[PDB]
């Protein structure tokens, strides 16, 4: 296959993962001093998707005035799209798995952006072979000296 | 009180 024909594939992999919202593979667990996270229930593998980062899409303002709502815990995801930003707000409780993965600078997801026909979404790939058992952690992002102050677990 | 995640 071609490097074309490898990225088609694994597109309509995608898409088709996103569409289904088929989250295998996955459970929740307690985690010591970070209240749920998920753990893997088999081995993913190195650039696997794991899953969606899944809530209501808005844009900015709206964003902004659920935040000052907020202000419930913490499960917006901030992104730049097409020269605007988005946010994807995960706070209301589903039973979608993306929005309670915790942090880690040096996890094993790496958040990716994936445009389907003009819709943003963002996705988790592994970044690397992810043991059964083992936690899920991506990085949050967040490196601002008010939210490490407050929540120090972001600087690991 | 609050942190966010950005896309990085
Ligand atoms: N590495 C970490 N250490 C401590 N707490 C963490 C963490 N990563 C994520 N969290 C926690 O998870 C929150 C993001 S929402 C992720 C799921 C959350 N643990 C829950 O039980 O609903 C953070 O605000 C913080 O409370």
């Amino acid at each position: 296959k071609s490097k074309a024909e490898l990225q088609s594939e694994e597109r309509k992999r995608i898409d088709e993962l996103i569409e289904s919202g088929k989250e295998e593979g996955m459970k929740i667990d307690l985690i010591d001093g970070k209240g749920r996270g998920v753990i893997a229930t088999k081995q993913f593998s190195r650039g696997d998707f794991v899953v969606e980062f899944h809530g209501d899409l808005i844009e900015i303002t709206d964003a902004k005035k659920r935040e000052a709502l907020y202000a419930t815990g913490c499960y917006m995801y901030y992104f730049q799209y097409l020269s605007k930003t988005y946010c994807v707000d995960a706070t209301r409780e589903t039973n979608r798995l993306g929005r309670l993965i915790n942090h880690s600078k040096c996890g094993n997801c790496q958040t990716k952006l994936h445009d389907i026909d003009g819709v943003p979404h963002l996705i988790l790939i592994a970044s690397r072979d992810i043991a059964a058992g083992e936690e899920l952690l991506y990085d949050y992002g967040d490196r601002s000296k008010a939210s490490i102050e407050a929540h120090p677990w972001l600087k690991h | 009180k609050r942190h966010r995640k950005v896309l990085r």
